[PDB]
């Protein structure tokens, strides 16, 4: 609710912004359009580009590393959108960047945002 | 209880903790069933447009198309495929427009088919259902123009091309009845039959003058191609019935939807797609609210349902929303799909209760359309 | 048994009986001094091996035997995506299958028979007690059976501590044992944010309890002929290295040209790279990459030779989707993916750490 | 703000979707989007067409025929949305129906909605 | 008082009253002054968007311009035109990209150049102001390509055709200077100078590096093309200034927005333009409100005015909303525009007392970029 | 002074004494029980009017003077449209230099020069008297005096009541008195809703207090020569009508044949139409601006000859903006004009209309 209060993740409803691994998601959540926490919708494309944040999970105590995708070729959805920015750093280091539209390598050249996917790549070290 | 989001963070939490792994990918939309719905979202005139598909069981958004400029949403009723006839320009809203028609893959949502209508003849308005509509074989899809004259288009989606023009009297609408043979609605108070040959003049036959001049029939008539029903309200609650299933327009009895006190205390039919109609129940759904004569396109919060034969009030749902448009599942135990355009919300009720079961939120902009698929 | 036979393995992996010249052992062409690799000289340098007739040379490079008892069994998944395996083109189901080949390859170590063997197993009282031990009295005298027990001692030798210690720097940080540097950590940032996670991680999403850095998947990169090592090998100029097609029972012709995704744990001192040893330098097989991704013209040309990386050998089948990113590796990310990848060394390689 | 009210118009501010001019009006006031109450925004184009509506004048008492002109050629402006009906007709009835996107005439063939004007051109009857 | 509404239906009341005719024209928008402010909408990832052009001093829309997906906006500090770096593709959102570039009349609004950039080169990112950037005689558009490699492309606004693609090392953002010439923001810490001709290898030079790796310089630097100022905040509302006004990087004393213990009360810049810089006046405007480290893109409540000399605070404005970007028209006694992404509303205030003077709501549907001409 | 002025101007209307063999007055072509408009049939029908010589005819189809005091006079607007005047090609600044033009015209009342004209005001006592009472002793002595003032009667006389009377069906509907026929209102709808509004309203905008149906612009609407008309004029096929550009002074290429918006009021009772009077029929008026908007072939088909419209006599200068209205009148709608139109006949003129 306080969009200025430390971010405090939770492990209970991914379409809720507040999601542990959408610690550094932009845009809106693939569930909510077709997709779910690690697929893409259908029609859009994905993105073979990522971007990665360091999220506390707070079911194990343990930080997992999120390396993002993007479904791309659509509008945007314009369900459950979403801006965190745990570990989110400026453009010039683009893979903790999230401003950018991350649609590189998407089948048919597909580069419009529809919505982001939170997928785990390892734990925080 | 456990929303979808919930229990998707539960899947997730399990997947992770049993370690496992799964490959990222493009999920298919599930098998079109008689519960998916769509809703259109005209987006009050905004030159893009979306629609969602939506499945009406689980509440959830189960995929999107994208659309131009007051596209026309056709739901193939056998769910095989949909389409849109849209408009887009080349920039934005403005330059060349192309208007074209789209076919889509009903479960990958690609398009299958994208063919170009020439010299931009798509008539284009707040989006009327049956101002663009397919053939019961869903091989032929017509459109109507309005400019320079009332006239259709006729196009080929199985040959994936434009065919031609059908010039036509001062009529509108279009309700196909045959793969050659539609009908429309006229100014001087009668429906136009209009058969399409290879080529040539359409046999363009009128029928009776089948209400006044100063009767007034709504944008938004409810019509089963599958039953051949077209239902036609009136400004004032009064619905004219037209079966067309015999090849040419039997009118059924005038049927009332308000009765005479109400209609003095000021109840009247207002809203969007202010009639939905039942195919197997044969049940009028109508948005109904108190308002005065000249408000006849603004929300409604009740809704009430008519035995079309008889034309008995079978039930009167108070929504607990602002609904502008209303339309059912072909299933049985339907959902009546209540479409707020001012909450861009779909409030999804049991048709038989009117209780509000669950609502898919965020629906677009100003969503107006909502169309089902006619599948059982 | 289990600490025991790994121990015969131990004996045979070393033992030069096993050739038929008896001069070539498993630790010849793999040697536990260097990763399991080949260290030696060849008419293709150290692109492919020399077998025991000092004569004939392979037309595939010398992969590691580290961390090789961490791929599955060749098999294939629902996606319809062939995994695990072992040789360059998975020919090979498993260690115990792909053991025996090196013996009987006139190539390699050339004994003409599993007979050969056996005699040769006889001969030393050592095995006859050891064998006779593991797998019990007359063990040697049959050689379908001599050999097959040898062949899986060799297996058990490679699962052990030894093959596969996991005591690289990525592995002690991984613990919290120690820190990356930061070249490193931002070589592990860009191989986990770009195309390589898709090939090089043992999953494609989760963690790995023993990872290797490969999907034991079959990928066609696109890598053309090495010249110099296919004339060596004799198999002529109209021969084309199939790879899992190669294998017996693929017929799938998608499958031309496609290579199992190798471990990249050691490779800093396993060069030269790839199925065919192309590239000497571990940047050069990183380089190689940036053709797909790359407007720039320097993309396409092979530093090593000055020239474009060549044909792909088999044209079809490529990867794209994959490696057509639309994003190019600057030399600051290649420099940190060199950094991140040698420290996938095993401790007791850091001080073969070269180059 | 009851919309299904009896639509009671006044003659002190066009913004408002009550203006008595804006009887029947479908979409954004032009006076909105840098177009006024007679005239369409720059960059738009002016439609020949119009649709009809007598409109009640509270000031003088007297209806007047407002001919509505829609400004085209635009994305809709998203500004000052209004939907009245007085006397709107169906579509079979065109000329006092306004779900019709009236632009026709306009310059470059545009078609595509901004926003609509409110013109008297008589006194009505 | 009186608002912009009343008057005008007062003056329409006259106009009828006395009988007065008038022939129903396409306006001119007002002649571009100082007050003038452009409020571009990104519309969270659309595929086509919206850019107001505000009188600020009214509070009133005099026109606006349509633009593609994540356009890039630009305004010629003269006035003489703007132009934008828009995205439309075949199909919406899907399908053949069209990168292209459109520079307007100002007055007419009318698309004065439609310049094709091929292969569609452009970096489709949440907008940077400074990710296209007109070079100081606004005969030449520089926009940013990260894809796939960071590039930067040259547009010839003059000749009306795209020039060429000049290969940059790992950097980002784009500050013309010279016609010729503009700076980036390296990954090093370093910002690079790049010359570029007609062709060749452009003369690409370094500074030094000018900030540790581990203080965050954010996305949204103030650039006074007209001033040579690069005001670029981090984080923690420490601020670097570069003057770029020799045509080469001279670093300024680094100023703190805030003071040291309400960076203990955890005070921190956050938001989209944070920072905003007044070229007659010498002042760093700073959206800054008490927040947690890593929510720096939420709206901020107050701004912090400081003397960019000095560093010394002159005000801390409370705006009694929530504010995403700032900007200020550079006229003296000038307007401190505050523009609400969530509020779609753009904020005009005294930037002396802080005091709201007016408001221009209904401004999109996530509006985020506020721009204005340098003109004085 | 104007009460009386307009009484000798009644006088000299009907008087064929102002013609060389007093054979016409402009009663003869202007015949007040014809909309002033010519009963007579020359060689090319009611489409041009026949000289005081019996011979010579016209090349332009002869106005209804009713309703051309309303008529401001010539003038350019601030848009750079002209506007007002008088003829088909606003040669006329107003009524008083119009009346002239005809008792000089050789193809028309044929008098030899102005001296002629006060020769025959001298033969009447009548005028002696009313002339002297208005422009006093000696004013027809001088034939630029009587010329002018006997101009100036005549204008004086058609702006009396009798010309503009405003007792049409229209004005009573208007004022409250009586109601449309649902046609007829349908018609006016149609009328003020599609591109007739745009020519024939004296307004853009706003209510208009005594309405002619006309804005008094020019424009080229593309018509074609009356072929049979043009024959009779006997100005050869090589000529062509430029309309508004054959006015003195206009040499801007752009208003080429461009003719005035004619009032539509008594339309219904002043066939044939247009500037040339090439269209018989009413209908065939409204019809013709249908080649701009119907992709149907009819509307290439001028009806009354069942073929092809012809090309315009002058092809540059359309009106295209207004006429491409992308909309094409139906008959429905083409009924619901030539009814509305009907509207716009006067009181006394009601009985010609069947
Ligand atoms: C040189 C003459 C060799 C001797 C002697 C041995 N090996 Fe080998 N091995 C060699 C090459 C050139 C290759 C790659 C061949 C290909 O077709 O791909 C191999 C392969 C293996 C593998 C597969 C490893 C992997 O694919 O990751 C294993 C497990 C292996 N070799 C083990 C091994 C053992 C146990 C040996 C003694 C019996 C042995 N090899 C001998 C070259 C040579
Ligand atoms: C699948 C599409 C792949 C992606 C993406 C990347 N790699 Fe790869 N790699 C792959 C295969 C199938 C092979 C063997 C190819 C052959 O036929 O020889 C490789 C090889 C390497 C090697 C050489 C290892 C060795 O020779 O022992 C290295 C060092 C390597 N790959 C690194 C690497 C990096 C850093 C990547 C991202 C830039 C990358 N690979 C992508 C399959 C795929
Ligand atoms: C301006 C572009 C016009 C529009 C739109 C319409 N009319 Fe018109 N009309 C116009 C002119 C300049 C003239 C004079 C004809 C000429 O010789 O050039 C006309 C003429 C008529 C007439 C003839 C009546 C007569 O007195 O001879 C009629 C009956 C008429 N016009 C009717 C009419 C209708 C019904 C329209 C809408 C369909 C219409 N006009 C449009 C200029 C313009
Ligand atoms: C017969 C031949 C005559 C006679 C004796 C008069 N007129 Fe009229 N007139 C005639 C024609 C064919 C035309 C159209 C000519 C053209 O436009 O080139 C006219 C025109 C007028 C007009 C202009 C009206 C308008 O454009 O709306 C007026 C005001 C007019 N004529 C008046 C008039 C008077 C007062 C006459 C007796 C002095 C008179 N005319 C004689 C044909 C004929
Ligand atoms: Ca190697
Ligand atoms: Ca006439
Ligand atoms: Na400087």
């Amino acid at each position: 609710t306080d969009p200025r209060a430390k971010w405090v993740p939770q492990d209970n409803d991914i379409q809720a912004c507040d999601y542990w691994r959408h610690c550094s998601i932009d845009g809106n959540i693939c569930d909510c359009s077709g997709g779910s926490l690690t697929n893409c919708p259908p029609g859009t494309k994905l993105a073979t580009a990522s971007w990665v944040a360091s999220c506390y999970n707070p079911t194990d105590g343990q930080s997992y590393l999120i390396a993002y995708r993007d479904c791309c070729g659509y509008n945007v959805s314009g369900r459950c959108p979403c801006l965190n920015t745990e570990g989110e750093l400026p453009v010039y280091r683009p893979e903790f960047a999230n401003d950018i539209i991350w649609c590189f390598g998407a089948e048919d050249d597909a580069m419009t945002y529809h919505c982001t996917i939170s997928p785990i790549v390892g734990k925080a070290s | 209880q456990e929303t979808q989001g919930q229990a998707a963070a539960r899947a997730a939490a399990a997947d992770l903790a049993a370690g496992q792994d799964d490959e990222p990918r493009i999920l298919e939309a599930p098998a079109p069933d008689a519960r998916r719905v769509y809703v259109n979202d005209p987006a009050h005139f905004a030159a893009v447009t979306q629609q969602f598909v939506i499945d009406g069981e689980a509440g959830r958004v189960i995929g999107m198309i994208d659309g131009g400029f007051l596209p026309n949403p056709v739901v193939a009723d056998d769910g095989s495929f949909i389409a849109h006839a849209s408009t887009v320009f080349s920039r934005i809203a403005r330059g060349e427009r192309t208007d074209y028609v789209e076919v889509f893959d009903p479960v990958t949502l690609l398009p299958t088919a994208d063919i170009e209508l020439p010299d931009a003849p798509r008539f284009l308005v707040g989006t009327y259902p049956w101002m663009t509509s397919l053939t019961p074989d869903g091989k032929t899809l017509l459109f109507y123009q309005f400019s320079p004259a009332p006239a259709v288009g006729v196009v080929d989606l199985e040959g994936k091309a434009f065919k031609r023009m059908l010039d036509v009297p001062d009529c509108y609408h279009i309700f196909p009845t045959a793969p050659d043979t539609f009908f429309m609605h006229c100014r001087d108070g009668s429906l136009a039959k209009v058969a399409f040959g290879t080529e040539g003049t359409p046999e363009i036959t009128h029928t009776e003058v089948f209400h006044p001049e100063d009767e007034f029939l709504i944008n938004h008539p409810a019509y089963s191609q599958k039953a051949g029903r077209l239902v036609w309200p009136t400004y004032t609650g009064k619905i004219h019935q037209i079966d067309l299933s015999s090849g040419d327009a039997k009118f059924l009895p005038a049927v009332e939807a308000l009765t005479e006190a109400e209609r003095a205390d000021g109840w009247r039919p207002g809203g969007w797609q202010q009639v939905a109609y039942h195919r197997a129940l044969d049940r009028i759904y109508l948005l109904v609210d108190q308002r005065d004569e000249w408000r006849h396109k603004t929300a409604s919060r009740f809704v009430v349902v008519l035995d079309a034969k008889t034309g008995e009030r079978l039930a009167k749902f108070e929504m607990g929303h602002e609904i502008d448009s209303i339309n059912v599942s072909q299933d049985e135990k339907p959902l009546l799909y209540a479409l707020s355009t001012g909450d861009k919300t779909l409030y999804i009720h049991d048709a038989e209760s009117g209780e509000e079961l669950r609502s898919v939120n965020q629906l677009g902009h100003g969503p107006q359309v909502i169309t089902t698929a006619d599948m059982g | 048994a289990d600490d025991a036979l790994a121990a015969l393995g131990a004996q045979l992996f070393v033992d030069p009986a096993l050739s038929r010249n008896a001069t070539q052992s498993c630790a010849t062409c793999h040697d536990p001094a260097r990763a399991f690799t080949d260290p030696r000289e060849g008419k293709a340098g150290l692109a492919v091996s020399v077998g025991d007739d000092g004569q004939s040379h392979g037309d595939r490079n010398t992969p590691t035997l580290g961390y090789a008892a961490l791929v599955p069994a060749f098999h294939r998944d629902a996606n319809g995506k062939y995994k695990g395996g072992q040789f360059w083109d998975g020919r090979a189901d498993d260690l115990k299958q792909n053991a025996g080949q090196p013996m009987l390859n006139p190539v390699e170590m050339a004994m003409p028979d599993r007979a050969a063997v056996a005699a040769r197993l006889r001969d030393d009282p050592a095995y006859r007690t050891g064998f006779e031990a593991l797998f019990g009295k007359g063990v040697l005298d049959d050689p379908e059976r001599a050999f097959d027990a040898a062949a899986e001692a060799l297996a058990a030798y490679q699962a052990t501590g030894e093959f596969s210690p996991f005591d690289s720097k990525y592995d002690r940080v991984m613990r919290g044992e120690e820190k990356f540097t930061p070249l490193e950590e931002f070589g592990y940032t860009v191989f986990i944010t770009w195309n390589c996670r898709l090939c090089h991680m043992q999953r494609k999403q989760g963690v790995a309890e023993r990872e290797t850095f490969t999907n034991f998947e079959y990928h066609n990169i696109g890598l053309p002929v090495n010249e110099t090592a296919r004339e060596a090998s004799g198999l002529g100029a109209d021969h084309v290295d199939h790879g899992l097609l190669a294998r017996p029972g693929i017929e799938d012709p998608a499958q031309s040209g496609r290579f199992k995704v190798p471990s990249l744990r050691n490779v800093a001192v396993t060069g030269p790279y790839m199925h065919n040893g192309v590239f000497t330098d571990l940047r050069t097989a990183i380089l190689f990459y940036n053709k797909y991704t790359s407007r720039r013209p320097e993309a396409k040309i092979n530093p090593e030779t000055g020239a474009p990386w060549g044909e792909p050998e088999v044209a079809r089948n490529l990867s794209l989707a994959e490696l057509q990113s639309g994003l190019m590796l600057d030399d600051g990310r290649v420099d940190a993916l060199v950094a991140f990848l040698e420290t996938l060394t095993d401790r007791r390689y850091e001080p073969l750490l070269e180059e």
